[PDB]
């Protein structure tokens, strides 16, 4: 499902941003 | 930097999923305790709603719920034929409080996050851990997004369920998810993601008056009744 | 899958902990 | 509070997924560039490995990859019949750097995180965005966990691929994922999540010597050859 893969795409961005914003 | 106009808006989003052991399933997105604007049975999305593409985070949340319900039915509750769940998510700033409601054929369970209070009613079997739901971290993680992407939809829906935006003929039609009611001095009720229609017909009986009330707080009457099917907005009372 | 539901269970715990540890 | 013994350990975990348009699929977990210890075709888990229950986070990561590959084949690459991906995750403290390797029938792609360098070789079609993988945030999020749950497994596997823990008979068998090689002065190679076996047979030819080399850095010989199938550990050289 390209829908779940979009959610995972966005989640890696939230992880990469949350770590960079510490 | 965040948005002030979207931070000010306070609304409730209601995510609800139904699943039957037979195969049936239904997952919907509602706004300001209204009727559903997004329906899965590609979803049926309303015209004033955001694009399917811009609702993906809410889309997966609902699919996780279908799976979690299909799983409860797969591992337990074998006499129970239809499980159902509703998440009532209230947004007040950048914080979400999601109350979870569950319903099987034999039990009803409610839980609320601060009070942590779990209300169980029924003869049926349920787990107090299951009662509290899951995957709320998805809505709690995507506050800024969900809010900004739904801010136009949530207030244009309110500005449509207004007195000067309802059409009485007695057939009352308001193109808004905000729920209304029709009173005569047979009742055919229905729905659509775009329009809500309630019809009240009399078999030769003289009524001379037709009342209409909204959930945002207003009342109106359309008098006198005409021989033809002419369109008119409700008249204040 | 009870496997994905375990991952989501654990992810809510990581979210609830990460927010509380700010 | 974290663990010092688990923070000190430096190892590489290698997650690899294979998918064929015909239906075939294979997803495995490897350690210290060795052979696979966890295999899906319920997984086949090694005796010195953690329980299936305590490998769930790595389990979903692999399943996401199967889906992502099945999807690449479903949307594009129609001449290509077999896509494959390998994530080489190096753990140095509480930080992970996962290098991603992809292989279709017509192209090979490699990417490495700091250098950001994307190496593409082949006549085939691939996207440089696809080349960088996905779902690494799962291993990067669960450092402390994955490390603590695998720390015993990763070093007991090394302490098994030792000289005094290999069995030569010329059939060489070492119950460890660490890869070895056998040299004679026909070769039947194989595997299992628990044991690795390489056999070298001569059709009446006199060899009088049999060499064995390990990937952790050691060499050995078993002399003289006996008429019976007697078990012995490699003798240093
Ligand atoms: C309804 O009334 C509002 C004022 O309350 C006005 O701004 C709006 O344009 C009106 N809409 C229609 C369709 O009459
Ligand atoms: C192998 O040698 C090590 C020392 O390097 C020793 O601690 C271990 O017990 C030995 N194992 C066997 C099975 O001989």
């Amino acid at each position: 499902s390209m829908e779940l893969l979009e959610y995972i795409k966005r989640e890696q961005e939230r992880w990469d941003s949350e770590t960079k914003s510490v | 930097i965040v948005n002030p106009d979207d931070l000010q808006l306070t609304f409730t989003m209601e995510f609800e999923v139904t699943v039957t052991r037979d195969g049936f399933h239904k997952r919907t997105i509602s706004v300001d305790n209204g009727r559903p604007v997004v329906v899965w049975d590609d979803p049926k999305i309303c015209k004033i709603c955001p694009a399917v593409n811009s609702i993906n985070t809410e889309n997966i949340f609902l699919d996780i719920q279908k799976m979690r319900l299909n799983n409860l039915l797969a591992q337990g509750l074998w006499d129970i034929q239809r499980i159902c769940v509703r998440y009532v998510c209230l947004f007040l700033g950048f914080d979400v409080v999601c109350d979870v409601y569950h319903t099987t054929d034999r039990v009803r369970a409610a839980y609320t996050r601060q009070t942590g209070k779990i209300d169980i009613q029924g003869s049926g079997t349920f787990s107090t851990s299951d009662a509290k739901g899951i995957g709320t971290y998805m809505i709690e993680s995507n506050v800024r997004e969900i809010k900004n992407k739904w801010r136009p939809t949530v207030q244009k829906l309110k500005q449509l369920g207004y007195m000067n935006e309802t059409e009485v003929e007695c057939v009352v039609t308001s193109r808004s998810n905000v729920p209304f009611t029709v009173e005569l001095s047979i009742v055919t009720e229905e729905s659509t993601v775009d329009c809500q229609t309630v019809t009240v017909k009399a078999p030769g009986s003289h009524a001379q008056r037709c009342y209409v009330t909204s959930s945002l707080g207003w009342k109106g009457v359309v008098t006198p009744p005409s021989q033809y099917r002419t369109k008119r907005a409700p008249v204040n009372i």
